RNA sequence: CAACGUGUUUGGAACCCUGAACAGACUGCCGGUGAUAAGCCGGAGGAAGGUGAGGAUGACGUCAAGUCAUCAUGCCCCUUAUGCCCUGGGCGACACACGUGCUACAAUGGCCGGGACAAAGGGUCGCGAUCCCGCGAGGGUGAGCUAACCCCAAAAACCCGUCCUCAGUUCGGAUUGCAGGCUGCAACUCGCCUGCAUGAAGCCGGAAUCGCUAGUAAUCGCCGGUCAGCCAUACGGCGGUGAAUU
């Protein structure tokens, strides 16, 4: 969320996040949000990684991204990748769905 | 002339046990003031309930402190002998005052 | 109010002593005010 | 204010929530004491506290026949008004109870259910919940 | 009216007035009703001269408009001379009762 | 009402203060007070890693010594 | 849920009308009863002051012109909102007509409140002020849409 | 989740076992007595029967004090195998108790009593599906074989939960079986419980046996 | 808590009744200025040097787990173990009254 | 409860209260509705009427939710160290962001004076009454009480008078300075409180959003815990006044 978008609210939990981690961030969500026309309060982008070679269990990156909208309640999405960036991105696609089920579900 | 005090957690034992102390007493000599109950000393505790984070939903438990006061008129010698005679009840805590 | 500390109600609020919030009345007390007439 | 009784004849007890009433009814003028004062000075001015003392009486209509001379403590003023009202009606029973028609008709016998519900723990004042977002 | 340097208040109730004053004391405004025994209820209109000039000589045995700005001040650059905590917080205008600075000290943030 | 010392900064004072003025030596309770026969003595206070060279003026006189040091590194670009 | 179990209303301390008490009532805020109670009376003392008549007589034909008969109730049929009027009871013009007169007692300035209050109720009982305009403004909204049912 | 029956009937049918009334201070140090009495005879028996052979299975320490003299009542089930039969076992008990109190030279008598059915005390049967659990015997012949030894020795009602890793896993459980009316929620109804851990090779067990009487 | 800790808190304890009564009934004299007030600015010298028998430095913890924090002193006990000696019948008078 | 004048001195157990047992409320009675039933609506009686009110209570299970920093522990790992002791810091930093509370923005108000009524707690390393010193926080003296006795402890909103009666104000109290007191070896970073000084922002709050169906909401105080003292405006309680709407 560069400009004028919703408020961006990242989470680190046993990560050290980078420029290349929340440029893709704000790039990814926020610039597939970005055909939005949508005043949403607030989005918390909480990006936690587990796993592999980081202790017990398999390589995991995990991303929750909540939207406080005023339009129809508020709305999360939870993915579990093998990567970073694939995590971002499958969440990002979510939300362009629930998204687009609160526009169109306005209608008449 | 002698007051004794009954504190217990339990009221069948102070009913039971104060029931028998009335009952020598009165069987072994001459007339004595009853068992007035002066009120429970009762207090609460909150305990936070889980061992981490969950402030709301606590377990507050309280203590009952029961008591009466029963005083026994004239100190007859048989009859100190009768009270002290009687090491009887289970945990009920008697005092002696004046 | 209740925080203007150098009161009667917020020494109440603070559970505090002071001047304008006195034990013993007879004792301790801050100027006494003359509208007179 | 002087002139005792000094006896149990024709009582009335009541009792709102933490405000215990005993009285006596005597059969008299009707300047009435609330425990050593003026029922005025005592009840502070006339709020509805006043009325509700002058309810059941006004009820049969027996404000100049009796003196209710009351005394009374615990709990907080109006609290304490409505206990010498069913003070006066328990009291008014216990001399001429073919007066239970009219009494128990209206709501003069009875007793609310005025008690303060406790703090319920994660709350604030029973009902008073603390706001999330 | 006028008090003692320049400073002076409006045409209202001589405690209050005096109140209004730049740096009197408020105990000694009750004082200075007291060892005078000013009318305070009555304004400031209807005031005998006698007691305008009582009031200007209490009011000079205390400190009062500039003298307390200079002392206060004069604190304020010994507040710059011998590096304290407190000196070194109001080179960067922190607050030095101390309240906890992770969040909310906008009586010097601005 | 009474003016809190360090018993070996007393020493420190008892042992320059009596034979012969010297120079940055080493303290650590940092709570003490002032105490004006210290005046002209550079202290040495502790800072949470090291000990400062902080000389002692009849200005500072009245106050306690860690107001002196400052212990947060706060160079900040908050 | 089904109901309120069916009502319990008094009438005034001193002059037993149950409508003086509903407006007791409202005038409390936060359990001060003794001054909502001082608030009326010295609004009833003020109002012997003013004109000779009998204060029920001023206040109920004052909030007569504070009651309305219709409002507007902006409801919803598949999805679209009807501006649609509903004709409203009776007491439920009377709490809304010393709400009107209560608020917009609260609002003209200069002195406490039982010249508030009076000045207020006045204006209601001469069609001025702000109470019957806001009965107008609320009046003429549902005028204007009767074309929906 | 859940409130467990030997806390929450404790204004009627279940009494306390701790059975001394005292002061706040005084309070304290008598807790601090207690536990230290509770602390002697089970460290006591276990490490003087696990040297024997099998389980002993001490229910209840009931500890009071009428005067100063403190009765402890000890509730196994089988009490013939804890003493060196003139009476050396108490008398040893006696001599390690009177270790831990001797503030106030005050005497104390340790009893010892039966159990009425040893299997229809929770605690002892909770302790012997303690014991063949631990050893390697599955969950369902083990717990069955607690059920009908069980109601061959007269019990109403029974519940049995034992808790995570079972014999071979590397995900916890729960397996609990019941066998006619347990109602928890019946004040009256005097349900008696236990809460065993056993302590196994490859982790932690936790038992929760549930008895209506 | 830590092993260390329970220790802690008992070797200061033995720090305590050591010169308990020793040193602070000297603070009974030393407070009693009736004689002198300039004075005895050393003797607080005299008053430093027990350390860790400040009573200030004691603490209260669980005696049956050790934790520091949520001690209910008046039964020694902590939080979270003082449900299982009210759960298990052990406390007595506990009765859990929710009234 | 009563007298004596400001006790254990006299009576009484008659009111109140304490606290053990009992009784009571169960659609029990009546009417009417309903396949005759479950019930449903009303009425009487009754202190209370349809779970009387509040609580405790939380099934199988979900989130492989939280807790290996209450405690216990599989496995792994460190072991003249990833263990232990001591002093100083730190958890209290600060461009900002998010959340919960308190204070407010005033005449239903604020101040002063004089009046009035609580409950529930706590306290022998304590609570500390009385008298004196001090504007005060506080200092000394310490009677009484192991608690229905004494103390904390003044309850406050409320009532009656005086002032301001529209202002950034006698609203509001932030921030800072000077001077003190208490606790404790020690109060600077980082404690509370008193006395004076200053008088910031703030004229009821955008988009949005939350709690509550009655002694509730709102509002005013009191107490406890932990505790040497406190960051408590929090938490756990307890009374006072006390609604509107469905």
């Amino acid at each position: 969320g560069p400009l004028s978008s919703v408020k961006l609210i990242l989470q680190g939990r046993n990560l050290e996040v980078s420029d290349n981690v929340r440029s893709h961030v704000e790039d990814k969500v926020g610039k597939s949000v970005a055909k939005h026309s949508h005043l949403v309060r607030e989005v918390d982008v909480r990006l936690s990684a587990r796993g592999g070679d980081l202790s017990k269990g398999p390589k995991l990156r995990r991303c929750e991204v909540t939207l406080f909208t005023k339009r129809h309640g508020v709305i999360r999405a939870e993915e579990d990748a093998e990567s970073l960036y694939s995590s971002i991105d499958l969440v990002s696609s979510i939300i362009q769905r629930k998204l687009r089920k609160i526009k169109d579900k306005v209608s008449d | 002339k002698i007051r004794i005090k009954l504190r217990s957690y339990w009221v069948p034992l102070i009913e039971d046990s104060c029931k028998q102390i009335m009952d020598a007493a009165r069987t072994t000599n001459a007339k004595i003031m009853g068992p007035v109950p002066l009120p429970t000393k009762k207090r609460i505790y909150c305990v936070l309930k889980s061992p981490h984070v969950h402030k709301d939903a606590r377990f507050h438990f309280e203590i009952r402190t029961h008591q009466r006061l029963i005083d026994i008129l004239y100190p007859t010698a048989q009859t100190i002998d009768s009270l002290m005679q009687l090491d009887l009840p289970a945990g009920v805590d008697v005092e002696v005052k004046l | 109010g209740r925080g203007d500390r150098k009161t009667a109600k917020g020494k109440r609020f603070n559970h505090s002593f002071g001047n304008a919030r006195p034990k013993n009345k007879n004792k301790g007390r801050g100027p006494p005010k003359a509208p007179i007439f | 204010l002087p002139g005792g009784f000094a006896a149990q004849t024709v009582i009335g007890t009541g009792r709102r929530k933490c405000a215990i009433a005993r009285v006596v009814l005597q059969e008299g003028t009707g300047k009435f004491i609330i425990n050593y004062r003026d029922a005025k000075e005592y009840l502070q001015g006339n709020p509805l506290w006043l009325q509700y003392v002058k309810t059941p009486l006004a009820t049969l209509g027996y404000e100049t026949n009796y003196d209710v001379f009351v005394k009374a403590h615990g709990g907080g003023l109006s609290g304490q008004a409505q206990a010498i009202s069913l003070g006066v009606a328990r009291a008014l029973l216990k001399v001429s109870a073919s007066h239970r028609a009219p009494l128990k008709q209206e709501g003069l016998l009875t007793r609310d259910s005025r008690i303060v519900e406790r703090k319920k723990p994660g709350l604030k004042k029973a009902r008073k919940a603390p706001q999330f977002s | 009216p006028k008090k003692g340097g320049i400073g002076h208040g409006g045409l209202q109730i001589e405690c209050i007035r005096i109140g209004g004053v730049e740096i009197p004391n408020h105990k000694r405004v009750e004082y200075s009703l007291q060892y005078i025994h000013g009318i305070g209820r009555s304004r400031s209109r209807q005031i005998l001269l006698d007691l305008n000039f009582d009031n200007k000589v209490t009011k000079d045995l205390s400190e009062e408009e500039v003298i307390i700005l200079r002392k206060e001040k004069r604190f304020n650059r010994v507040a710059i001379e011998r590096l304290k905590e407190i000196r070194c917080y109001r080179g960067i205008r922190h607050k030095l009762g101390l309240p906890v600075r992770g969040q909310r000290t906008k009586n010097n943030c601005r | 009402k009474n003016p809190f010392v360090a018993n070996h900064l007393l020493r420190k004072i008892e042992k320059l203060n009596k034979k012969a003025e010297k120079e940055i030596i080493v303290t650590w309770s940092r709570a003490s007070t002032i105490i004006p026969t210290m005046i002209g003595h550079t202290i040495a206070i502790h800072n949470g890693r090291e000990h400062l060279p902080i000389y002692i003026t009849d200005r500072m006189v009245g106050h306690k010594l860690g107001e002196f040091a400052p212990t947060l590194n706060f160079r900040g670009h908050a | 849920r089904g109901t309120v179990e069916e009502k319990t209303a008094k009438s005034d301390p001193i002059y037993r009308n149950r409508l003086v008490n509903m407006l007791v009532n409202r005038i409390l805020k936060h359990g001060k009863k003794s001054l909502a109670y001082q608030i009326l009376y010295r609004a009833v003392k003020k109002i012997q002051q003013k004109t000779e008549t009998n204060p029920l007589s001023v206040l109920r034909q004052a909030i007569r012109g504070v009651t309305p008969d219709i409002a507007v109730k902006a409801r919803r049929v598949g999805g679209s909102t009807h501006q649609v009027p509903i004709e409203i009871g009776s007491t439920q013009g009377k709490a809304l007509a010393i709400r009107w007169l209560l608020g917009a007692a609260r609002k003209r300035p200069g002195r406490n409140m039982a010249f508030k209050l009076s000045s207020e109720l006045v204006d209601a009982a001469k069609g001025s002020g702000d109470a019957v305009r806001k009965k107008e403004e609320t009046h003429r909204m549902a005028e204007a849409n009767r074309a929906f049912a | 989740q859940k409130i467990n029956p030997l806390g929450f009937r404790l204004g009627t049918t279940q009494s306390h076992y701790s059975l001394w009334f005292s002061q706040p201070k005084n309070y304290a140090e008598g807790l601090q007595e207690d536990q230290k009495i509770r602390d002697c005879i089970k460290n006591y028996v276990q490490k003087n029967t696990k040297t024997s052979s099998g389980v002993e299975g001490i229910a209840r320490i009931e500890i009071q004090k009428r005067i100063d003299l403190i009765q402890v009542i000890i509730h196994m089930g089988f009490p013939k195998l804890l003493i060196e039969n003139r009476p050396q076992g108490v008398e040893d008990l006696k001599i390690n108790v009177q270790k831990e109190l001797n503030c106030v030279n005050r005497k104390l008598n340790i009893a010892i009593t039966r159990i009425a059915k040893p299997y229809g005390d929770p605690n002892i049967l909770a302790e012997f599906i303690a014991g063949q659990l631990k050893s390697r015997v599955s969950f369902r012949k083990a717990m069955k074989k607690a059920i009908e030894l069980t109601e061959q020795a007269d019990t109403k009602g029974i519940q049995i939960q034992i808790a995570g890793r079972i014999d071979g896993k590397e995900i916890a459980r729960i397996e609990w079986i019941r066998e006619g009316r347990v109602p928890l929620q019946t004040i009256r109804a005097k349900i008696d419980y236990c809460a065993y851990t056993v302590r196994t090779i490859y982790g932690v067990l936790g038992i929760k046996i549930w008895i209506f009487m | 808590a830590r092993k260390s800790l329970i220790q802690r808190e008992k070797k200061r304890r033995n720090l305590e009744q050591k010169y308990h009564l020793i040193r602070r009934s000297s603070k009974q004299e030393i407070r009693k200025v009736t004689s002198l007030s300039d004075k005895w600015e050393i003797h607080g010298k005299l008053q430093s040097p027990p350390r860790n028998s400040a009573p200030a430095r004691l603490h209260r913890r669980c005696f049956l787990t050790g934790r520091p924090r949520a001690n209910i002193r008046d039964f020694g006990l902590s939080g979270h173990i003082l449900r299982e000696m009210v759960h298990t019948c052990l406390l007595p008078g506990a009765t859990r009254s929710s009234w």
